[PDB]
């Protein structure tokens, strides 16, 4: 079974900085294989990067997905203030599909 | 000048001094693609006469004379009763069926030569 | 001697290929989407095989006249509301009032209106109760009364790569060597004129009259007649009529014949009586060559069949005729007046056979006239009994390829083959 | 586009509830989202990451279910083609949460083959209490 | 060293292109509007990257599929008409006898008649009021009596400056290098049965049973089993049923079924138990090298959906057939008696799940039987709890280019490459 | 004769004695028009790969030596192991990145010869 | 004026769309121009059309 870590649960940064998010498998994926969703209460969630790098249709420049292996990242460059939400991995290739626990964004 | 197809009728070698007026003659809703796929008929009919001529080392040319000698198993008429008695639908009629090995010996002969030459210009 | 290529020889060899229109308000065969006419080369020394009955030029031109007259179709109105019972009295038999109930553009409301039918596109249900002719079998669309049904001349014209050869023998009985051949890129003007039993508008044999069989022996082969002069015959629909529109859907109008006006009379052709008889003289000459100087010829009239073949039959004005011939083939032959023949009209056509669809023809308004010449027959020789020295010739047709075969006789597409091979003292260095 | 669910729920355990999911909320419309897309659904519980529960294939609604529900889901398409259905039987307080349908080509669309629930629907919040 | 020009290599790339048909009474694939078929060249040191799995001719070949059905439907009656209110009786509930108002080729018309109607294909309204299943969403069109759903063997040839690579190696898994390849003009004739659960009447394995995934770890995808040896399945419809035409329209006819003459009985498909069992072994020996040998098999049924894909959905003889086949896959492998599986007909179909399209399948004259050959399967594995040492498999499908991947695996089309350069001690003089 | 590609495998030497084999292959309703578009485009790949022939000046050749001098930044590999251990798959793999540069030298080259054979012939 | 659109199953698959209420109050559709922006593109246009005229 595959696990998805996200490793900082809670990160905090300013709106306009670098941040990096970070997934980490207990296996080997397919990077096809992994996505990023964007979730926050009250709101639709949204697909952010699928693909380990590919940008959605309606998601901005700022987001880009990188990774192999067992590790994968997706960066904002420009945090907005509309980026402060909780952010998922999942991974396909096997049911269940599984999600990875989570890293919300607050600001300073 | 007689126009296109005039020298039918002519000898093979009076008829062989008007090949530009049959060779510029080659390329040029319910009645629409009527009108259309004609056209694309034409135009790979030109083509693949063309790719024969090229093969043979004949291309851009309407009298190419060759190395590929003749064999008198094909035709074993003189030079004189072909070129002044013999009209070109006559000598189709006769020689038909020698057609594709002779195509074949033309296709032989030009890939040997360009090899050949290919070889000798490395001197 | 070594092999030399040429490119461009004259040779040709026979061929079938898409030929395309030409031609120098709409019309059914819809020559305003053909191209531009534009160039006929005479070939010296040329003898060319012809066959008239195996030309694929006649066939792809069947198709086509099938394919324009179907598509000039589509658009039309569908007489699908037009399938009800009719209450139908006599206009004074041969006319019938018919009254019925429409359809409106609102679907909510009917309209009881009438129409004058011919008997012949009405059958009665068992004033008396009627139905149109084609109700049960077939969906009839209604020709849409702006198209023209008047035959437009058309050239056929072969691609790049194909020529059109055309036999210029005027003695040339369509099958054979033909030594007078000439080259050109599209036929003459031909009118796809749909008629039987006798050819109308076309062109005239040059000489004498011609007779062309596939095989004269054979019985069972159509004989094609070619005048060399004219027979030209008058034909009318004397009553004046009136066309009334019916609005029996959003958009969709009916065309009902209204009233006549004046006097009820019967449509007919009149034919020179001395023309005819002079004409029949000439075909039985010609038709002597082939059976006999003492052959008794006798010309009776239609074997049988359906009524388009049984008359002459044909399209003038925009109605459909179908005239008793039976006063043009009566006659026995041993070695200012008029033949008048009766014509009905029909509306619901069903011109190409095609099963379960028919075409209502729409009235013309006023009277119709129309000057015609007969340049030629369609015959068909009766079986005999061996020991006979009796021929009978009755009116044939009813195969529109041997019409557009009396046009299409003199013509042929080859392919051009234009890389020949041959032996000469040249060598490429 | 959007994804348009049933509303919130609440829930006796032991009792079934049921979700609806469609792409257009005209009831006599020709979508043709679910005869081109696999529907995903996925709830999460306050204080959890999103659990996958099944997902449904575009090709005759054939399903495909998680193992640790297996026994109490059923995942329907409408005979009319044009909305699924999530149910599930047996209900239990840990069953309570957000219940979302997600669109999915799902490696199956022919020029790329790619995985993304890219249309999310809403959320029906389905509370088990008694 | 200077750079030279070849023109001719014996280059190729991947590529995508239209494939044109060959293929050596009218048919749903129109076979009669192909090419004539005519060619195998092997292509030794070659090795060859295939992915059956992402094959743009399965994708093409479904298009066509469903492009020549809808194709073969336009023509034909729509039952707008039978869109009525139908008061129905049992036969005896798996048939229904229903009877309604019709309309007739007359508007002002109506007439009563009744049809024997599938209890799959209506639904009541609240004898009993019913309707037809698909009439609220769907246009439905009679499919054309005479226009036959028999698979025929169509070949795919690639157009020019295109070439078809064959993987020619005989245990080849869909995925990855094959070293033994040909060149082909077209593919083998590939009959396109439309089937669910099991692959019918088509090629076999040459030595083993092959076993196919495009990743046989992620249970999401679907496993191709292709058989060495078939295993027959006879089916048949035993009523003896009468079709009757209603005339519904002008020109349109309606096919209802008119009496059962005999028993009443039900449509089924027998199978061989030992040789079923027998190639259930050869399976599980196959599927056993993907999984350990410790591993318990299970065969179950089908986990759910459609009717299509519940059971084994086939067409033969025009009639649609759903068959049980809980027989089948009903058995626990751990390291002349027939099994009879009973089926349903449909009349009313959606094949291809077009939204608000429907076909109404005309009813067969007679007796239906059919004798197939059962020479694959399609399987889903269950997601497992990683703790587990038993893999259930049950019988999946519905996606039809499962069916054409089962055939066109070892396909594949290149585009030639024929301009290269290299260097050579040759100079332009 | 191998074949149709039947020398794929075979080295580029070997390879090169089989040109005629693929060249003469290159130019020959639901059905209707996926048969007819697919020969429009059969047409266009041959008529572009035609155009690129005589751009170089080596139109009405298969073989043609040029006066472009081989970088060796494209490739490094001596004539016996290119001519006699390669096929032309594996070395259109390793040259995939260096052909457009390729060929715009042998469209300069040519228009030089013939501005040079231009300026030649007015002595 | 808000409009609430209705589906009609007019027949077999057919769906008319119709209007179901208005909700809240009945208004008159409308375009605003800005005055002086209008005015102002106005006098430009007449200051081009009297160098013809
Ligand atoms: C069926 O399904 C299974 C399950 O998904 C498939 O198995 C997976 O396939 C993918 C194919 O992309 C594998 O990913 C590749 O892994 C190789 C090998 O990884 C090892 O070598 C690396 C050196 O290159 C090394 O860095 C790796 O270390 C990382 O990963 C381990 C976990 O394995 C982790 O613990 C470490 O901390 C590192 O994070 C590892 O030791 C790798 O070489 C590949 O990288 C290439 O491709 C990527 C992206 O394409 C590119 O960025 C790289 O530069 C490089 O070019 C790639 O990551 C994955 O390992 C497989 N996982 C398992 C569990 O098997 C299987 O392939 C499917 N079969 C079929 C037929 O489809
Ligand atoms: C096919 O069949 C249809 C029937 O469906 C025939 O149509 C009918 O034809 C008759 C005779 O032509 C028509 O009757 C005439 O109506 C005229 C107008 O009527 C006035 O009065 C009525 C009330 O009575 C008003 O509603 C109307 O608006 C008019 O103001 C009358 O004037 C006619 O009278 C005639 O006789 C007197 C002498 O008594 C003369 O002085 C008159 O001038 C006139 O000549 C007559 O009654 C009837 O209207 C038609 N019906 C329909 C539905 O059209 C077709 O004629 C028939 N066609 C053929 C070819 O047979
Ligand atoms: C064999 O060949 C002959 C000769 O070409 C054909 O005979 C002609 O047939 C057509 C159609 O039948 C006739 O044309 C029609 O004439 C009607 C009366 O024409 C006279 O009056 C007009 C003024 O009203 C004069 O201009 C004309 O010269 C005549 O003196 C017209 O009423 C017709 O109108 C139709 O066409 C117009 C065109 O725009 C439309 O707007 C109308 O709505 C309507 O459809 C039409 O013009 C022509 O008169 C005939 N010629 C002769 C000499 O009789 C034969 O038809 C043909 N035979 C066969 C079997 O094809
Ligand atoms: C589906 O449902 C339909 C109903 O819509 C059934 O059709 C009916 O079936 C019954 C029974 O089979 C038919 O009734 C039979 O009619 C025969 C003919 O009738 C004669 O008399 C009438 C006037 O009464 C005339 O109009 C007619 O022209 C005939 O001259 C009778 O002969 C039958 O009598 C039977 O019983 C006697 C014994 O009393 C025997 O001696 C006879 O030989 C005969 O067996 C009988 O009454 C009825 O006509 C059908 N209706 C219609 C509309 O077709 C279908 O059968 C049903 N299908 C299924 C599969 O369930
Ligand atoms: C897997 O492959 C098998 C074998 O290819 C298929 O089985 C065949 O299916 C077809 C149905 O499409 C069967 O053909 C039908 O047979 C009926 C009876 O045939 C017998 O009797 C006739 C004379 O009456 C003999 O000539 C014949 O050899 C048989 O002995 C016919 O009544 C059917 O007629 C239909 O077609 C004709 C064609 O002209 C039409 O005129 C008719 O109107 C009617 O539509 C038809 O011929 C065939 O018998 C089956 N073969 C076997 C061995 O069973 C499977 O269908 C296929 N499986 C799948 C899923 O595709
Ligand atoms: C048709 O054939 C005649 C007969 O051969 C040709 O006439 C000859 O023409 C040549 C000209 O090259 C003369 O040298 C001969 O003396 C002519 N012979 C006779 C008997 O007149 C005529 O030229 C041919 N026509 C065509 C168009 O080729
Ligand atoms: C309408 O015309 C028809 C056709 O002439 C008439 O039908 C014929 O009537 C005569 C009268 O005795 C009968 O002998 C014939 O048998 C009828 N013909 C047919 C085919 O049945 C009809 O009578 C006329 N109607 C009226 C009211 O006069
Ligand atoms: C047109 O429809 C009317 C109905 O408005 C028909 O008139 C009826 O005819 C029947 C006989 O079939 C009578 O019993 C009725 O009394 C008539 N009136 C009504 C109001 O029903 C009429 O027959 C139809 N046809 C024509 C040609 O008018
Ligand atoms: C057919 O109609 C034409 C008229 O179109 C008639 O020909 C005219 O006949 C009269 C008297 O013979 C001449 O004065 C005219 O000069 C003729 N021509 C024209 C144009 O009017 C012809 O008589 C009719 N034929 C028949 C058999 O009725
Ligand atoms: C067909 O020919 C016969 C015989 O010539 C015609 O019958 C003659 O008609 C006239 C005029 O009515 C009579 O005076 C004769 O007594 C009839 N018999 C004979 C033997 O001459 C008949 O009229 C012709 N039919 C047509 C339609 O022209
Ligand atoms: C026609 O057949 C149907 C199907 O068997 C019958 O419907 C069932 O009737 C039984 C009789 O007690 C009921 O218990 C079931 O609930 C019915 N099934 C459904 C789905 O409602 C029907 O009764 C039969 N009609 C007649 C007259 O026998
Ligand atoms: C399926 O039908 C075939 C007939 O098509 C049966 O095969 C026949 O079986 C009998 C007895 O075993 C043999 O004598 C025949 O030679 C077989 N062939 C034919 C063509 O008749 C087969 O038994 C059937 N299978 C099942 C499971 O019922
Ligand atoms: C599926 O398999 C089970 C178990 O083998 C079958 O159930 C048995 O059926 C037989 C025959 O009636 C009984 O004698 C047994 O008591 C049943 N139980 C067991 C545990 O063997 C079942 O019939 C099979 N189903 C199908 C459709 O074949
Ligand atoms: C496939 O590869 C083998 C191995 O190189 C080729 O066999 C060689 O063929 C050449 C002929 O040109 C001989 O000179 C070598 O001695 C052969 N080597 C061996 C090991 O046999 C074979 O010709 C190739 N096949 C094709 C069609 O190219
Ligand atoms: C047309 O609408 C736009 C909004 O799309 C209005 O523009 C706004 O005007 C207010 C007040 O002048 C500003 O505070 C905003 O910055 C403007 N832009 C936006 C995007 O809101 C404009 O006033 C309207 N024009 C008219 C004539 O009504
Ligand atoms: C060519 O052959 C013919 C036929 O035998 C003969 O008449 C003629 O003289 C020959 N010509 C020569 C130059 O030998
Ligand atoms: C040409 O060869 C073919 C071989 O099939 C033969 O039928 C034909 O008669 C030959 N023609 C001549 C003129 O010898
Ligand atoms: C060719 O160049 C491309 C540049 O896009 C590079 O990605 C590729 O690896 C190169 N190939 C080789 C064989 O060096």
């Amino acid at each position: 079974e595959v696990v998805l870590t996200q490793s900082p649960a809670i990160l905090s940064v300013s709106p306009g900085d670098r941040v990096i998010l970070s997934c980490r498998a207990s296996q080997g994926l397919d990077s096809s294989h992994l996505a990023w969703y964007r979730f926050k209460r009250g709101q639709i969630p949204t697909l952010v990067i699928f693909g380990t790098s590919n940008r959605a249709r309606g998601t901005p420049d700022r987001f880009s997905g990188s990774g192999s292996g067992a590790d994968f990242t997706l960066t904002i460059s420009r945090v907005e203030p509309e980026d402060f939400a909780t952010y998922y991995c999942q991974r396909y290739g096997g049911t269940p599909i599984t999600f990875g626990g989570g890293t919300t964004l607050d600001k300073k | 000048f007689l126009g296109f197809l005039g020298a039918a009728g002519s000898t093979m070698g009076a008829a062989s001094m008007t090949l530009t007026v049959q060779a510029r003659n080659l390329l040029s809703t319910v009645w629409g693609i009527k009108q259309l796929q004609a056209r694309v008929l034409a135009v790979e009919r030109y083509l693949r006469d063309q790719q024969l001529l090229g093969i043979w080392g004949c291309s851009g040319k309407l009298i190419c004379c060759t190395n590929v000698p003749w064999n008198s198993s094909w035709s074993n008429r003189n030079l004189s009763e072909i070129w002044d008695n013999m009209t070109w639908l006559q000598w189709d009629k006769e020689i038909s069926n020698y057609t594709q090995i002779i195509y074949g010996l033309l296709e032989e002969s030009q890939n040997q030569q360009e090899k050949n030459e290919q070889d000798l210009l490395a001197l | 001697l070594w092999v030399t290529v040429y490119y461009g020889v004259p040779v040709w060899k026979d061929a079938e290929t898409t030929l395309f229109c030409a031609s120098d308000k709409h019309n059914v065969w819809a020559t305003h989407a053909c191209v531009p006419t534009d160039q006929e080369i005479h070939l010296e020394n040329v003898t060319e095989e012809f066959n008239m009955w195996k030309n694929n030029m006649v066939e792809q031109m069947h198709t086509d006249i099938i394919s324009l007259w179907d598509q000039s179709l589509k658009p039309c109105v569908k007489l699908t509301p037009l399938c009800v019972t009719l209450q139908c009295t006599n206009v004074t038999g041969e006319l019938k009032n018919c009254s019925f109930n429409m359809t409106t553009e609102l679907r909510d409301k009917k309209q009881k209106v009438y129409s004058l039918f011919y008997r012949l596109d009405v059958v009665q249900i068992n004033n008396k109760e009627y139905r149109l002719i084609n109700c049960n079998t077939s969906a009839i669309t209604q020709a849409c009364p702006k198209v023209s049904f008047e035959p437009i001349p058309i050239h056929y014209c072969a691609p790049a790569g194909f020529a059109i050869l055309k036999c210029k023998d005027k003695k040339f009985n369509g099958t054979g060597p033909c030594p007078s051949v000439s080259t050109v890129q599209c036929t003459h003007g031909i009118k796809p004129v749909v008629s039987t039993q006798l050819l109308l508008n076309g062109s005239l044999a040059e000489e004498e009259v011609m007779i062309r069989s596939e095989n004269i022996t054979n019985n069972a082969k159509n004989i094609l007649v070619q005048f060399n002069t004219p027979v030209q015959i008058n034909c009318t629909r004397p009553n004046n009529n009136t066309r009334k529109s019916i609005r029996i859907g959003p958009g969709q109008a009916f065309y009902a014949t209204g009233d006549i006006i004046g006097d009820i009379r019967q449509a007919h052709c009149n034919v020179s009586k001395a023309t005819w008889n002079e004409t029949l003289g000439k075909v039985v000459k010609q038709l002597r060559k082939h059976f006999g100087n003492n052959t008794i010829i006798r010309f009776a009239n239609s074997s049988g069949g359906d009524l388009e073949v049984t008359t002459h039959s044909f399209n003038c004005g925009g109605e459909f005729f179908y005239c008793n011939t039976s006063g043009l083939f009566n006659s026995t032959w041993i070695s200012n007046d008029s033949i008048t023949l009766p014509c009905r009209i029909k509306q619901i056509i069903n011109m190409w056979q095609r099963i379960g669809q028919a075409m209502y023809a729409p009235p013309i308004q006023g009277v119709i006239r129309c000057v015609s010449n007969i340049t030629g027959l369609i015959l068909t020789r009766d079986g005999g009994s061996t020991n006979s020295t009796t021929e009978t010739f009755r009116p044939g047709g009813g195969d529109m390829r041997d019409n557009w075969r009396s046009e299409l006789y003199k013509y042929k597409v080859v392919k051009i083959e234009p890389l020949g091979v041959a032996p000469t003292r040249c060598k490429r260095r | 586009g959007r994804l348009f669910q049933s509303g919130a729920e609440v829930k006796r355990p032991g009792a079934s509830v049921r979700i609806s999911c469609r792409a257009d909320d005209d009831p006599y419309t020709d979508d043709d989202t679910f005869t081109k897309y696999w529907t995903h659904w996925i709830r999460q519980a306050p204080g959890q990451r999103p659990e996958w529960l099944g997902v449904i294939s575009p090709h005759f609604a054939r399903p495909i279910y998680s193992y640790k529900f297996r026994d109490r889901l059923t995942l329907t398409r409408d005979s009319s083609l044009t909305a699924v259905y999530l149910e599930l039987k047996g209900l239990q307080p840990d069953d309570s949460g957000i219940y979302f349908c997600a669109r999915d080509p799902f490696g199956d669309r022919a020029p790329h083959y790619n995985y993304h629930m890219d249309v999310w629907g809403g959320g029906t919040a389905v509370i088990v209490s008694s």
